[PDB]
């Protein structure tokens, strides 16, 4: 057992019944006195390291050959001028163990964080020593994180490409399938997480050229996708990850819901293929009525209105599908197929749920298209149109398919340096730069819905974090409401970075004239209500600096109103699952699940308390299973009134409850305006 | 009084040989002698060859003429152990220390051996001479029964446990403690149905009861002294087994509510050292906050 | 061919009652009618005492007449499960729905009821009629045997399968799968040693012994529309029962080695979702001609 | 139960000792006069019938708009003039439950056999009346029949694709993996089986890119091709049926045998997926010397060479593989790799056998391409050229892959008319119109390879009907006369037609400058050896036919030389399974398995006797296990040696013989020229 292994599990002996939370900072030391530094190719000067990692093909020629020599050798001083101290073990070691380069045969550590952060720093910043140093300042303050991607590729060679996160229309053809596991299998290439919406699929015993009985449904398009996620895993690497959204209305939505239940036989259940299911108001007010649901064949309403089921309203559409002779469908009961759900996501965490009214009503891109479905990480939500796939020597009609950029704020780093708009729109401009620098040659579509909508997904971490170290309970209205004022000034400036680039640029996204944002629908809420904090603690918290009032709402809608907006979609609260250690974060804006926790590395035990954990604030540091799940939804939802896209939130359910509770929280977040749900962890 | 605590600790108990990895007694089978070997192997075979019968026949025609739900459950459990574990644990061992030809020879060894021919004649006898509706024959079979769980078995035991006491062959040993945890209790169960028996009987009934018990217990012995010195002479240790058979025979009796038979003695210390989420429906109040 | 097979499957299938809880099959059994509450309590009386009768009588007379010693284990491996395992499930289940009182009121009911007598009675009438040494017995015994575990069960099972594929009653649903998949393997392996037997067969005789289990199929068959009717008409489901037993009528054919005797017809949905050549090493030469 | 079927069960019923096969006919006239003409539907006239089938979609306009009503009534006219009557019930059976056209609901019989031999006449003809009532005699006497692809679907608007069997080679890119799934799932939809070449495909523990041990091999593209396979199965009536091939000197030949072992897991057995195998005679060579074979990486020998492990000779560079270092190999045992493949026929009949060097030593377009792999039916052995499938909006080079279309000649039919030259170039014909009339719109290199090959297959049926007919015994030496002298003959009128087509054209098939027809070495041994027959029997059965003979084939020749050829391949001779039925003809060249076949349709059983099966030749009609399979591969040699493309050579073994005799056997027909062995079907 190594001395920093040791000095890491001594944390757990307690001592004058505490737990000795600093040995954790001693053990950082010995990972860096014992390992790191032993294992780390120093060079002689900079310029020898960036040659031999530049020849090496450990590096770009293209970004680093865009600054002179002295102006890397000043970013790279800048970034080790902070002198950064990792203060837990596990952030290091997560980093060096993940994100640090290292050389072909994995023995020798060719980057620190310094150095990673200044190369993708300067990636960035393209060309621009002030701008790449403004983002070594950021990265090395831990006040912003470029999502795993790009944070771990940035500025390398061998790479994935920096977008994970791809969401693919599938029309209702063979031609379409067939592209889209081919999509799907070049996008897990890339290293990316891929979601593909079946809804559009015809279900099984439909119709192919007027022969009946004929189609295996979505269960048999999800068998595909699975067996290419299977095969695309990264070069053998990871486990290829894929999503696979339905809309409820579907026909298939119970055979798909049986692809994860466990004693589905072989030729049923998907292993590597996550389940969502998007879920419209009309379901959940025939629930709520306890009349009996229908589920519909979509080939037949697609020949009887020309449209698919998920391209219209269902609010509006559903009595007239009932009404039609036309149209076929199977009747349903809306709360036995909501106990079933309660029931797979207690088994299994899935499906993921996607409330489709709760998205659509605040989406402000609804005429280029209703949001129909979300990511495999249920946080990305935008508007895609499908795409025809045609036959060969034929021209295809390419679509939009969504692939959002993610990066997260360190809401601690963020608010203790008092520097949310910088932060916010240096986070916007890097990735801006990661969209436009983004150039996917196998999937046409989400090429397309890159150039053109230029969405990216700015996040947010270390919300629990904070309000843990500043003596505020994740479930207090107090923390409500600064989550309400925070993401209201990261959305006013992430807004105002937007339409500033979308005025120097002289371009917005395509479509946007149709937007919310142009009609200034968007701001309307922002014009009325002031989001300032109500309690005098969060008002002391947002000391020394400026809080957006109606006034500067309204003047930002001006702005946009001018100028227009460069991202259709600007933020996404993502997951994040591994930059939070190295960030020494809490993930997301969830609360964290344990306050310390035990994890298992070779054969070698290790522990990591929460940031900030000790004594004082050992009762604030709530685990996420304690608390009342409509607390946390309600938080969420604050926070989901300033995000444009969704949020990744998982249920943090305790084995006591049962399915009522579970539908319960579930119909609890459709109230509150929740988007999505990602999981039901159950302790 | 005591069938649910029974059927409580036999299903708690169930086991399969196959849990059991048999490779790593390859080596210290490897190391014994050919006199050794032998014995060890028909020593086992002598155990099948008992739960063999304990199975297909002791236990189920029990069954059979035992009266109640649960009393009949514990016996088929029983039933089920002998044949379906017990007997073919000993394959598995057989399956791994030895070639074919050596297991095919041990299997033929056992129909011709007379002491083993005629424990299992005896035993049997008597499994088919139980008469409906009759307790005299039931309690007659059950102390046979006792006498094959108790006592008959550790001729073939003592070896076993001899080498695992050593720390030799200690796989197959611990086969051999599971088959033996189970028997232990299988005689206690049985004895408590057989006394059960003889407690409705008259004192002169009991006294000839008693006389059956001893005379058979005696014929058994007999025949078991022949059968231990014929597998142990040529190993060295025909002494110290009828020691630990009369040990068990002992044992056996109590088991039956008898006193004690024989004499206590020293027992080689070596064999000593050798023992889905709860579902509620969607209410209308649910739906509404 | 297949006993060690089967062996395998059997014992790698063990469970035991107390794995699954209950209680919480009490959040939906409140919101049953009284007529699915009735047919429910019937349906399952019904599997309990014909499941009784083939632990006490029908596995282990069939395990008595068979010769073979790992047929003999794999037969008291399944009499085991029927008296160990699903009689105590099935009381578990009752003990958990219905207060004593109504338990013993049902049974009451059932044990006079005549669609449920007859075919019980007609089972147990060809297990008290196999003769020693009659291997023309003993197959009719299998046959009945067969007819009770793969189709006589179902128009029982139906209803549990029936709830349990709408999300009610989750944990007596799974008990109830876990002794069907018990049922399903029992009638497939006694049905192979009936075809052992038919195969031994002169034609004459198989063509007397094929009407036999034609016959016999027949009688069981009328008999179950009117049970079906008797238990179902009440909440409706009497139509779909009827396909039910006819399709496991035809897998229990097949499970003999017969043709299936009705046109094949598609199920119930919810019920639906509730359920060597000898290698010889090149020799050289033989690459030369 | 029917009338028809107690009458066709009354055959088993023995009379005096003997078979009542009379009653078979019986049960015909009953067939017809219970069930065929009750369910028959009659117009009053031929005109009132083509305008109801043409506007209820039974009948595409096209091809009979090219005649007046007056041609096609004449052409109807001259098909039920023979008065043909099915000798048969399982022939007339079989015809009206497969490939007699039923209404929609399929309660009534619209089509006869003379209508559909008329249409499919009428498709062939394209407006040539006189060519139609050609072909019309041509199928109504049964001499030739095309296969159950165009038999069933010529002039059908409900219809598939005509062609039987296509191949496509799969290059080693995830791009072309992609494609070859879509096209296989294309293919399948249009009803053909696809056989792919993965021996191109690198093997597991590969790099993609510089990343080591990251490839899954050829059995990860296995399982998706098995999935896509089973996804497009023909709108859920016929499995989807596809074959994988694959160089046994490929690494993961072992794996892709392991496919189909009964012990394989679920996450390695692959169960819609026929397997072949295919053998250079380096490997036969090496198991021959008993010297320790080596496996090879295919992408470490592209990288050394340019070229593919299977694009060039194996005898020639196996060394220079063995010794080069940069290749990586792994070494096995050639016996036991032999001795696998003999238990893994035994056990299921898989994998087929390609032995390469008997393929391409008298293949006469190797300058094209070699053959590397064979169909699903083991009997396509044609030149086949890699596609490099780009990423998209990148332009992709379209190679070839093999698409023919089957005809079979039946040898009774046709030797009992004397009319071998007038058959031979109407199938030639009617195989040219459904190869033209081909246009396939999602698999371009078929596309490419059917209007630049025009390669066909005529294959021939009931030669073992013929033999025993004819008092012959099929292992006897003058049935090998006589399929010599049938197969030579049928050779030639085809190579003839061929030419001739090409006159007329005034075009041959690409590349054919370069192959052994344009340069006379294909003539060889037919300018040289004489095959006329050597027995007097067989003499008298080819009486009233001129028998070429050497000055004949010269001439022959020069006509080639001079005009060259229309088709690249002509002769292949596949299994011909259910459409043997109904031309009252044992299946292919093949032995028959049985003299009276029992198979059970519905709740009933139906024996079917052989064609022509009686008390005088139930001794010639030999079963096929029960002969020395020796002899049946000197009969497939004998076939062999007159057809350029492979022939469906099934085994019949007995259960009591070893592995050993299955190698054995294979040996032999590796020795005596075999091309392919299709399957391994024991008793
Ligand atoms: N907690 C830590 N986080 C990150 N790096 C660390 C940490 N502890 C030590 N190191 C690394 O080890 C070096 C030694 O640091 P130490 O604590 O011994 O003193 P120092 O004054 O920071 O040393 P130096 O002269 O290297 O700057 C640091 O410069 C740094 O590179
Ligand atoms: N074996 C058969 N094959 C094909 N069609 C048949 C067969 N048997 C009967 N038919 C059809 O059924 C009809 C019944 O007539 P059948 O053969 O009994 O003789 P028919 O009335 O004297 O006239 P004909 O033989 O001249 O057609 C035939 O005309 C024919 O259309
Ligand atoms: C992407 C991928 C490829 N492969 C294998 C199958 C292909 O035959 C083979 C080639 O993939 P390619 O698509 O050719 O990958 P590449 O072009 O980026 O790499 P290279 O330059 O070396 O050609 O890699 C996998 O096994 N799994 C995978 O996920
Ligand atoms: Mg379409
Ligand atoms: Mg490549
Ligand atoms: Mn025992
Ligand atoms: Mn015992
Ligand atoms: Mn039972
Ligand atoms: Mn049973």
């Amino acid at each position: 057992v190594p001395k920093w292994i040791q000095l890491n599990n001594e944390i757990m002996i307690q001592k004058d019944g505490k737990f000795q939370f600093d040995k954790d900072k001693e053990a950082v030391h010995s990972y860096f006195v014992d390992y790191i530094n032993q294992n780390t190719v120093f060079f002689h000067n900079l310029k020898e390291k960036l040659d031999y990692l530049v020849e090496n093909q450990y590096y770009e020629e293209e970004f680093l050959s865009l600054y002179s020599f002295e102006d890397i050798k000043e970013v790279f001083k800048t970034a080790y001028a902070k002198k950064f101290r990792f203060p837990s073990f596990m952030s290091a070691f997560k980093f060096y163990n993940d994100y640090a380069l290292k050389t072909n045969d994995k023995k020798k550590i060719l980057e620190r964080y310094e150095d990673r952060i200044s190369i993708v720093a300067l990636f960035f910043a393209n060309g621009d020593t002030e701008k790449a140093k403004e983002y070594v300042n950021l990265m090395i303050n831990q006040e912003y994180q470029p999502s795993t991607p790009t944070f771990l590729n940035a500025g390398r060679k061998r790479r994935g490409e920096l977008v994970s996160c791809f969401l693919l229309e599938v029309n209702d053809s063979l031609n379409d399938i067939s592209r889209a596991i081919d999509i799907s299998m070049q996008l897990s290439k890339l290293g990316g997480g891929v979601s593909l919406n079946l809804s559009k699929l015809r279900a099984k015993g439909e119709a192919i050229k007027d022969v009946e009985n004929a189609t295996k449904g979505v269960v048999g398009v999800m068998k595909l996708l699975d067996n290419a996620f299977r095969y695309a895993d990264q070069m053998g690497q990871r486990q290829g990850s894929g999503a696979a959204y339905l809309n409820i209305f579907h026909r298939d939505i119970n055979d798909f819901l049986d692809t994860k239940k466990i004693s589905a036989d072989e030729d049923v259940r998907v292993k590597t293929l996550s389940i969502g299911v998007v879920i419209p108001d009309k379901f959940v007010e025939l629930a709520r009525e306890d009349k009996a649901a229908y589920v519909f064949y979509p080939h037949t309403i697609y020949k009887e209105y020309g449209q698919h089921m998920d391209e219209m309203d269902m609010n509006e559409m559903y009595d007239k599908f009932v009404d039609n002779p036309r149209v076929k469908k199977e009747k349903i009961n809306p709360r036995k197929l909501l106990e079933k759900l309660a029931m797979l996501r207690s088994e299994s965490g899935y499906p993921y749920i996607m409330f489709q009214d709760n998205v659509n009503k605040v989406h402000a891109n609804n005429h280029i298209s209703k949001v129909k479905f979300s990511n495999l990480c249920s946080e990305v939500l935008q508007a895609s149109q499908v795409s025809s796939y045609t036959d060969y020597d034929e021209e295809d009609e390419i679509g939009l398919d969504i692939s959002c950029n993610l990066g997260s704020l360190n809401i601690l780093n963020v608010m203790e340096h008092k520097s949310i708009e910088k932060t916010v729109k240096l986070a916007t401009d890097s990735l801006t730069h990661v969209s436009e620098t983004t150039d996917i040659r196998n999937a046409p579509a989400v090429r397309r819905a890159n150039k053109a909508m230029k969405s990216i997904g700015l996040g947010a971490m270390n919300l629990h974090g904070y309000l843990a170290q500043n003596g505020i309970a994740y479930e207090s209205p107090e923390a409500r409401d600064f989550a309400n004022t925070f993401f209201m000034m990261v959305n006013f400036y992430s807004i105002q970075r937007s339409a500033e680039i979308a005025k120097e640029k002289g371009e917005t996204f395509d479509q946007y004239e149709g937007s919310t944002y142009a009609t200034g629908e968007y701001f309307d809420k922002y014009v009325s209500t002031d989001f300032s904090p109500k309690y005098e603690k969060i008002a002391n918290l947002f000391e020394g600096m400026h809080i957006p009032t109606t006034e500067d709402w309204k003047k930002l809608k001006a702005f946009v109103a001018e100028h227009g907006m460069y991202h259709s979609y600007r933020l996404c609260i993502a997951p994040t699952g591994s930059i939070s250690y190295v960030q020494s974060s809490t993930a997301s804006v969830m609360p964290i699940m344990e306050r310390i926790e035990e994890r298992t590395y070779g054969n070698s035990k290790t522990y990591y308390p929460m940031p900030g954990l000790a004594s004082n604030n050992w009762f604030f540091y709530k685990e996420a299973y304690d608390m009342d799940m409509f607390k946390v939804v309600d938080m969420i939802a604050t926070i989901q009134q300033h995000i444009d896209q969704g949020i990744s939130f998982t249920l943090f359910l305790k084995d006591t409850m049962t399915t009522r509770d579970l539908n319960r929280i579930d119909l609890y977040a459709h109230h509150r305006g929740i988007k999505t749900i990602y999981y039901a962890r159950t302790k | 009084d005591f069938t649910q605590m029974f059927y409580n600790q036999n299903v708690k108990q169930f086991w399969l040989p196959e849990e059991i990895a048999l490779n790593g007694d390859l080596l210290t089978w490897k190391y014994l002698g050919k006199n050794e070997q032998d014995t060890y192997m028909k020593v086992l075979a002598g155990l099948t060859l008992l739960d063999t019968e304990q199975g297909n026949t002791g236990m189920p025609i029990v069954a059979e003429h035992v009266d109640g739900h649960q009393r009949k459950a514990v016996l088929n459990f029983m039933a089920m152990m002998e044949n379906a574990v017990h007997a073919k644990s000993y394959s598995n061992i057989f399956m791994t220390l030895a070639p074919t030809e050596t297991i095919n020879e041990v299997f033929e060894w056992v129909k011709q051996n007379k002491y083993l021919q005629k424990k299992a004649q005896m035993i049997v006898g008597l499994y088919k001479a139980i008469q409906k509706d009759d307790e005299i024959s039931l309690f007659k079979a059950m102390v046979a029964s006792v006498y094959l769980e108790s006592f008959l078995f550790y001729s073939g035991f003592y070896y076993p446990l001899y080498f695992y006491g050593q720390g030799k062959l200690m796989q197959s040993g611990e086969i051999i403690n599971l088959i033996l945890r189970d028997e232990a209790i299988h005689g206690v169960y049985v004895g408590l149905l057989a006394q059960e028996i003889y407690n409705k009987q008259t004192e002169e009934k009991k006294a000839e009861l008693r006389e059956f018990a001893i005379d058979l217990l005696n014929q058994l012995y007999e025949n078991e002294l022949e059968y231990t010195e014929d597998l142990y002479d040529q190993v060295g240790l025909s002494h110290d087994v009828k020691k630990f058979i009369r040990y068990n025979a002992n044992k056996a009796l109590m088991n039956l509510g008898f006193d004690p038979y024989f004499e206590e003695e020293d027992i080689n210390p070596i064999v000593l050292n050798g023992l889905k989420a709860t579902v509620e429906p969607l209410k209308d109040d649910d739906f509404y906050f």
